[PDB]
């Protein structure tokens, strides 16, 4: 907990856009409820007819 | 029926299999267990035996352990076969003596036995594809070893390697050029097709696209697991376009010996980075040709692409590829050899890429481009350069003539690789007569 | 290396009735 | 009746075969459990040119599939017409062709090509009056083009009577799909140019200039290549399988477009061809047919009709129609555009009308092409393997297979030879 | 199909464009986030269709400095544009335009031709590009010319136009605003096919004798700014009687092939309590749109002569109280013509309401940007040129241009072509006599 508290106080910094094996605490520059493990990208094929 | 048996040699090798493993697992629905939770998608990488317990065709052997020992401690322990995971007791410590000829010889029988083993309940066998470095001692020299027993037991068989360029500006070793001057000359003879990849350039792009300033060699696998996924996609679905390792071998390289691909990967891209984009496949054609999203430091307008073997995967439909490869043999800036005038080998699946838990994103669309081209001749002359001058006075030479290695490996070596940059400039100058 | 039925062969077809075969007149006479 | 053996070599043949025994399956009212449930009894007539028949009324197709790789073979097994084939007939082999046409006709081909040529004659010993043999193959690549023109050889050596009928599609200009597509369609032309008797030459990026401008499609997928591909050839033998005036079959086909017998690629052409959008807006007649006939759109080769001169022109019509407006607009186009057809051959156009169109048309037509405009496409892939051969490219696996250096120039001075005579009738 | 790429270069063309996408995405049925909510094609031109509609638009924001673009990625449209069509660097050009050419830049030159490369890639009909520039500034006038120059290179032939903030008559904000402005001018002026100009003392004093604020400040302005550029563009997104393009801009306005600098006039800028009380008749909106006080650069046209005018109509204008407007105003006397050139007053009208940001302006039912092209700029022109020379009578400020790079000659033809352009000016103003 010690180290919980210690990275708690220590989220206000360039941490937070360098996390140490993740992007960029990614989810406020997405749509707020999204699923990110779905919701396949890009634009799909229509395929009328 | 249609399969490819996997080796893997070196720290570079055993990471490499561990993530290519995890991302294979989930791509097939094999738990790490081996269950799969409840048909012949399986057959190329994973073998079955009873009570459907699904184990992978892999040989991972490194000279020191506890490597190895990550891999049969941790939670995939009880997917690999412990038979195949064989371990040394002496680290090869960074020199081709201590990989091809002391240690290397306790268990390179081993190693082929089991390598014939596997071999054994194989109908149609395709081919091999070995995994390294061309840095640590285990996988230069014991790779070297590798293809040249390989080469001589299954000569007839497609072997392709995997191997992790030395970095042209950081490196993580001193013995850097003599490793890979030695591998290279060794294995230049029997490799059928060698996929370069470098680090550099994984950083690089990690950085941009990935949008990670603090990435790990587990990223870093897991992208270069994605290659080796997307390569191998029509050995293991259905698509438009089934291309296979042969096809490959007789695309990816036109001269017994101009046989080094470089391997690029398109939709890269990192979640708050693809809802802006329509992903069409015009564009992530483009993305492999610009010099950014090259994964080996070599800047490709610096030279002529020889052949690109495209390798579409997921929905693409197969066409928006003919109007990107008209859009793209128009322009100026890729240039290709005047005596190629075809260029392409093009491969299309229907398996839409699966995302491991991670970096990547879930995309409808991936393409892995595999060019050869002439560029390469400037990143293999950097380290030759390198080579000589640590080679002009002496250094680090007595750990290798030691240790059992004669000294005139060093000077034929050397003369082989200058054969090799007068066969790269004979073959991208261009025709008068 | 023979496989089941390519070791059995014939020299003459056997067709059903709404096929137009050559013998179509000598059978459709005795129909 | 006359029997026509199908053959499926290559993946991109094996495909395209797929989805003929889709077409001329659901043409002829064979669903796929194999049974008969049709709505005419004169479409059972002539189910005796590509079905044998089993017990109990299984309508199985005379086709041998032949592919060095096993899985377009679970592929066309899996497909929606696949439990109608012979199950034995499924003459794969565990090996790689690798698209090498010395690895598919001097190698593992050379090895299956007996069981192949085994179970040819199985399908041509149970016959009485056979007529033709029609493969579908890629010119480029392998297997189809490795063993393809090796099963060419073979079956025009034991059998020499009988026609031969080559639906190989050839590489475009635009792009090409195999690095060694040069060096392979040359060694297949090499070995399809004194043997055959009818080719059809089907261009990929003639196909979408039809698919994109006529059919006003964006997404055209390899069904729908393939289906394009499949309506002409299905279209070609339909005087052979459906009653008419002025029948005409398969040979004589050949013995009116064959005047030389190295002249016989033929650009093929399908031209009920309608876009969705403007299908209601369509007034469909048979000088509409021929007017989207002849424009320079809808032919499946990519090489153009206005840069040369035809030597014979081909219309096999289906449906119950006029034939005054045949003759006629047929007179009109010759004396129209008068000096793209060859002043040496009078009346170089062959009419053969069936009273039974396609299912879902009233009016159809196939259109068979047999013109100088060749000559385009046999310049480029000879440019590029000489360009490509120059200097020894892509070669080393052709000569480690067994070959030798002759072997590349013999074929290069054939497919010269083949362009000499196509030019010579341009001036006449 | 009708589309066309905006660049926004400088502090300056970010809050322009700032203020230009705010009333975009209000003029179509687009969130602050970017989807449409709830439940035809107008949206191509300025958006695209990235699936299940997330509609990123077509601008390729570029700074030199920080903290401009990046209140832009930390609000409000912070969802709405590709974080990489937002270029920041981490420096100033430092009202330097030897630091917008050379030394930072060149830097950042490389990139941002990337994202425009992709951008036109994923274009069918790439109509034009629109470069929001500021005359002013250093990010916004050497890195502008850097850009002219490769966008010029790499993709010719394709019309590109400017929006730019002409330097104030008097007021001005810094000190090198001569320098800066005539170096620019000097390399832009043989790349850039057109180029409007607005003028911020101009935009002050029709906010404070129209829009009857007393104190407006840089929002206020810029909304004035997007609705004259959304009144250029709005011909291109929806239907009209008369449809003018870009290219029929591009050729209208200018004359010669040096003489390409219009200056904008937008009419109704009236203020919300004045609008319900005038008949707004088309008539009187032209007298206003060349009335000498609703010009939107402080540049008095009665000292030359009208060479040719582009009125663009939006709302429900009938197509021909135009036609008796366009001919009273050429009837007057005081509005006078070079004698070349009788077909002065071009017609577009758009059945285009214009549409009202949350602000100053008010719901008016016809509106029109008048864009002049005239002789009257080269007294602009001159008293920028006597600005150069009083400063460079004695080498003030050359030290840090000479100290980054820019060579000590380069003064010399910026202002020998300047003497150039004051001398075509006066030669096409001149009547003709042979
Ligand atoms: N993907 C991946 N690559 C690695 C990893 N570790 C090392 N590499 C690459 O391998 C190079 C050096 O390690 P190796 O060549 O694999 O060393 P080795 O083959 O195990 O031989 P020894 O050093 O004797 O143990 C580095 O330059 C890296 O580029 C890893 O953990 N993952
Ligand atoms: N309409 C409008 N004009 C502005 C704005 N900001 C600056 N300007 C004009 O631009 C001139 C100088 O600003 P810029 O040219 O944009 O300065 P810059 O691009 O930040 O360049 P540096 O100062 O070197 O960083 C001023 O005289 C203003 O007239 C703005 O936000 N809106
Ligand atoms: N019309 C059509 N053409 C195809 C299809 N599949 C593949 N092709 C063509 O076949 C060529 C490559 O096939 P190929 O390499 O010869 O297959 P292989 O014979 O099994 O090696 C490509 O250029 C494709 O254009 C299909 O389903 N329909």
């Amino acid at each position: 907990q010690q180290k919980i508290k210690d990275k708690k106080e220590s989220v206000y910094f360039s941490n937070q856009r360098a996390p140490l094996g993740k992007s960029h605490d990614q989810t406020p520059g997405l749509p707020k409820g999204l699923d990110v493990p779905n919701t396949t990208f890009g634009t799909a094929i229509i395929r009328e007819l | 029926q249609r399969e490819c048996i996997s080796v893997h040699v070196g720290q570079a090798g055993v990471q490499i299999g561990n993530a290519c493993w995890e991302l294979y697992c989930l791509e097939h629905g094999i738990q790490p267990d081996g269950q799969m939770p409840s048909d012949d998608s399986f057959n190329t990488f994973f073998s079955e035996t009873g009570a459907g317990k699904h184990v992978p065709r892999a040989v991972f052997v490194d000279l020191e352990p506890t490597v190895i020992d990550e891999v049969r401690t941790g939670t995939y322990r009880q997917l690999f076969h412990p038979e195949q995971l064989i371990t040394g007791k002496e680290d090869a410590a960074n020199n081709y003596a201590r990989g091809h000829y002391t240690i290397g010889k306790e268990l390179i029988d081993l190693v082929l036995d089991r390598i014939r083993k596997l071999a054994d309940q194989c109908t149609g066998l395709q081919g091999f594809l070995i995994f390294h470095s061309f840095g640590g001692g285990t996988g230069s020299g014991f790779t070297s070893l590798l293809m040249e027993r390989l080469s001589v037991d299954y000569g007839k068989k497609s072997k392709l390697e995997f191997s992790i360029y030395p970095a042209p500006q950081v490196s993580t070793a001193v013995v850097e050029p003599y490793n890979s001057i030695l591998t290279t000359h060794t294995t230049l003879e029997h490799s059928d097709c060698a996929f370069m990849v470098d680090n550099e350039a994984i950083y690089d792009i990690c950085r941009r696209n990935l949008d990670i300033e603090r990435p790990t060699y587990t990223n870093l696998n897991r992208l270069i697991s994605q290659i080796v996924s997307s390569i191998t996609a029509s050995l293991r679905f259905d698509g438009a376009l089934n291309v296979d390792l042969t096809e490959f071998q007789t695309n990816l390289v036109p001269y017994p010996r101009i046989h080094f691909p470089l391997a690029t990967y398109a939709p890269v891209i990192s979640a708050e980075k693809a809802y802006h984009e329509q992903l069409s496949v015009a564009e992530i054609t483009n993305a492999c040709f610009e010099p950014a999203n090259q994964m080996v430091k070599c800047d490709p307008r610096h030279g002529k692409y020889m052949a690109c073997c495209l390798l579409y995967r997921g929905d693409v439909v197969p066409k928006d590829v003919n109007a990107a490869i008209a859009a793209i043999k128009t322009k100026r800036s890729i240039q290709f050899v005047d005596w190629c005038p075809t260029g392409f080998k093009v491969g299309i699946n229907y398996q839409p890429p699966t995302v491991v838990p991670g970096d990547l994103a879930k995309v409808q669309r991936a393409v892995c481009m595999l060019s050869n081209t002439t560029a390469i001749a400037e990143a293999w002359a950097r380290l030759d350069h390198k080579f000589d001058l640590m080679y002009a006075k002496r250094a680090f030479v007595h750990w290798y003539v030691g240790e059992g290695m004669e000294e005139g490996e060093f000077s034929e070596a050397r003369e082989d690789m200058a054969a090799l940059e007068k066969d790269y400039e004979e073959v991208g100058m261009d025709s008068v007569e | 290396e023979r496989k089941g039925s390519l070791t059995l062969r014939s020299h003459h077809k056997k067709y059903s009735k709404p096929v137009l075969v050559y013998s179509w007149n000598h059978d459709r006479e005795a129909y | 009746m006359r029997e026509i053996v199908h053959l499926q070599a290559g993946q991109c043949g094996n495909q395209i075969g797929a989805k003929f025994w889709e077409v001329i399956s659901d043409e002829h009212g064979i669903d796929p459990t194999g049974t008969y449930h049709g709505d005419s009894d004169l479409q059972l007539e002539r189910i005796n040119v590509y079905y044998n028949e089993a017990t109990g009324g299984k309508y199985v197709p005379r086709a041998v599939l032949v592919d060095l790789e096993p899985g377009t073979m679970d592929s066309v097994r899996s497909g929606p017409f696949g439990q109608i084939f012979r199950p034995d007939n499924f003459v794969f082999g565990q090996s790689g062709a690798g698209n090498n046409w010395a690895k598919g006709h001097y190698t593992e081909g050379a090895e299956l090509v007996d069981s192949v040529l085994d179970v040819v004659r199985k399908e041509a010993e149970s016959c009485d009056c056979l007529q033709g043999f029609q493969l579908t193959h890629s010119l480029g690549g392998g297997t189809g083009s490795g063993m393809g023109t090796l099963l060419i050889s073979k079956i025009r050596e034991e059998y020499p009577d009988r026609i031969m009928n080559t639906f190989s599609v050839v590489p475009s200009p635009k792009v090409s799909d195999t690095v060694v597509e040069p060096y392979n369609a040359t060694l297949s032309v090499h070995q399809l140019v004194e043997n055959t008797d009818e080719t059809y030459c089907i261009d990929n990026e003639a196909l979408y200039d039809i698919c994109f401008r006529t059919l006003k499609l964006t997404t055209p997928t390899y069904g729908d290549l393939n289906h394009l591909v499949s309506a002409t050839m299905s279209g070609v033998t339909t005087c052979l399988r459906f009653p008419g005036q002025l029948n005409a079959d398969l040979r004589k086909l050949a013995v009116n477009m064959v005047p030389f017998p190295r002249l016989h690629f033929f650009m093929p052409g399908f031209a009920p061809l309608t876009s969705r959008g403007s299908q209601q807006y369509r007034a469909l007649t048979v000088p509409e047919l021929t007017q989207q006939m002849f424009d320079a759109k809808n032919m499946m080769a990519a090489c153009d009709p206005r840069h040369g001169r035809y030597l014979t022109v081909a219309a096999v019509f289906r449906g119950r129609m006029s034939m005054k407006e045949v003759d006629e607009q047929m007179l009109n186009v010759q004396n129209k555009n008068s000096s793209y057809f060859v002043e040496w051959i009078p009346n170089n156009v062959k009419t053969a009308v069936c009273d039974i169109p396609p299912r879902g048309l009233k009016m159809s037509a196939t259109f068979i092409g047999n013109s100088t405009a060749i000559q385009e496409l046999f310049k480029r892939i000879s440019e590029q393997f000489t360009a490509m051969f120059r200097r020894k490219a892509f070669l080393h696996w052709y000569t480690g297979e067994g070959m030798d250096e002759m072997e590349f120039t013999e074929a290069e001075s054939n497919m010269n030879d083949l362009g000499n005579p196509v030019v010579t009738r341009g001036a006449c």
